[PDB]
């Protein structure tokens, strides 16, 4: 799949 | 003992800066149930039979 | 739509729902996979190398077992359960006899094997983690858990357990268990997996950890700048749409072991890949019809397994026996591999 960036709190 | 209370998702709030409302979908973040875990309550209701 | 990702599925798969998957050691030829079930089993396959799956061998609780793992050398293989025991079984013997026992539900179970000593840890819903030599009905060691046994990890010299209550301590390992480390837990909501992620040169250097909230901690255990080294982030969430978010619980968190990325599993029903150095999200799965309830790697990562399985994650009116659980094969190497 498509890498994306991580929703990093 | 047990989830003899039906399942209701809680309502909150996150950020994605703007907030959105969110939907807890797991039993133990109700009220009622937060102070146990998911395998407990499963074994507390099929020790009851409740499946 | 029973099995979205076109995976390989385990034959003759446990009757209820899965707790917990675990793989054979290096020191096994080939690669054999032990499943505990709600249904008090536990199953053993061969897993092969075409990706047939043979079942070879089935051990008894008398309550739904939460947790497996191997022997070093393959030989032996230890359960956990909720009649408040945990076993050993011999494979080539297909006898299992007991070696702990616990009040309450026994949660965790893992093999420690140090240059010194070796034996069983077992962490429990009685609130105590405890060491057995197999041999003994009387426990090696005993150590006091600040709430109920949530989930666990080891890799020598290292061991993590995460209780109710937010509770989080590390262990160090040599020569003799002990505490080294209480961590003000980086989750506000009830924990549920953790795992243990190795540095550059196979040290285990710190923890993953999953709560019910979609949300997974990245713990270093003495970094530089922990302030920024140290992360969350929102994992098994809903989402171009104004509706409110859905988030679910994670189930399960593995690293793959040459890639030291990371796979997480979800009450979603999908399972996630994870670069926590680049901290990327690598693949999604689709949608599975029911949560994946477990999760783990072969031992050369070749192999990914989850188990598709209710969770009790919606209480019991979503429960339905009726409908069937899986075990799912994924060769993912390429998939985790970085950049």
């Amino acid at each position: 799949d498509e890498e994306q960036p991580m929703e990093i709190d | 003992t047990g989830t003899t209370i039906k399942f209701n998702p809680p309502t909150g709030t996150d950020t994605m800066s703007t907030n959105i409302s969110t939907k807890h979908q797991c039993i133990t973040a109700m009220k009622e149930y937060e102070s146990k875990s998911l395998e407990e309550l499963r074994l507390e209701d099929y020790q009851a039979n409740r499946k | 739509n029973h099995n979205p990702m076109k995976d390989i599925e385990v034959t003759s798969s446990p009757d209820d729902s899965i707790g917990c998957l675990s793989f054979s050691p290096p020191t096994l030829p080939g690669n054999f996979l032990i499943a505990g079930s709600w249904a008090n089993d536990v199953r053993c396959w061969e897993v092969q190398d075409s990706g047939q799956t043979i079942p070879k061998a089935q051990q008894m609780h008398t309550g739904p077992v939460l947790d497996v793992c191997w022997s070093d050398d393959g030989s032996k293989v230890f359960t956990a359960s909720c009649d408040k025991t945990a076993k050993m079984w011999d494979l080539s013997s297909n006898q299992a006899i007991q070696i702990a026992q616990h009040d309450a539900p026994v949660k965790t179970i893992h093999w420690i094997k140090a240059p010194n000593y070796s034996c069983v840890m077992t962490g429990s819903w009685d609130k105590t983690l405890k060491f057995w030599d197999t041999r003994s009905s009387n426990p090696m060691m005993v150590l006091q858990l600040p709430e109920r046994c949530y989930c666990a990890d080891v890799i020598y010299p290292m061991a993590v357990v995460a209780t109710a209550e937010r509770g989080l301590i590390v262990y160090q390992l040599e020569n003799q268990p002990s505490e080294f480390r209480r961590i003000e837990s980086p989750l506000k909501h009830q924990h549920r997996c953790v795992a243990i992620f190795k540095d550059k040169q196979n040290k285990p250097t710190g923890f993953a950890l999953g709560s019910i909230e979609g949300r997974v901690a990245i713990h270093y255990i003495n970094p530089p700048n922990p302030a920024k080294d140290n992360f969350t982030f929102k994992c098994h969430r809903s989402n171009n749409t104004s509706a409110p978010q859905d988030i679910y619980a994670v189930n399960g968190i593995a690293f793959h072991p040459v890639h030291g990325t990371l796979a997480t599993v979800g009450s979603d029903g999908r399972f996630s890949f994870w670069d926590k150095d680049a901290r990327t999200k690598l693949k999604t799965s689709e949608q599975l019809d029911q949560p994946i309830s477990a999760c783990c790697f072969n031992h050369n990562g070749n192999i990914f397994a989850y188990a598709s399985s209710y969770d009790w994650s919606k209480g019991h009116e979503f429960y339905n026996p009726q409908k069937k659980n899986y075990i799912f094969l994924r060769n993912a190497a390429e998939e985790l591999k970085p950049r």
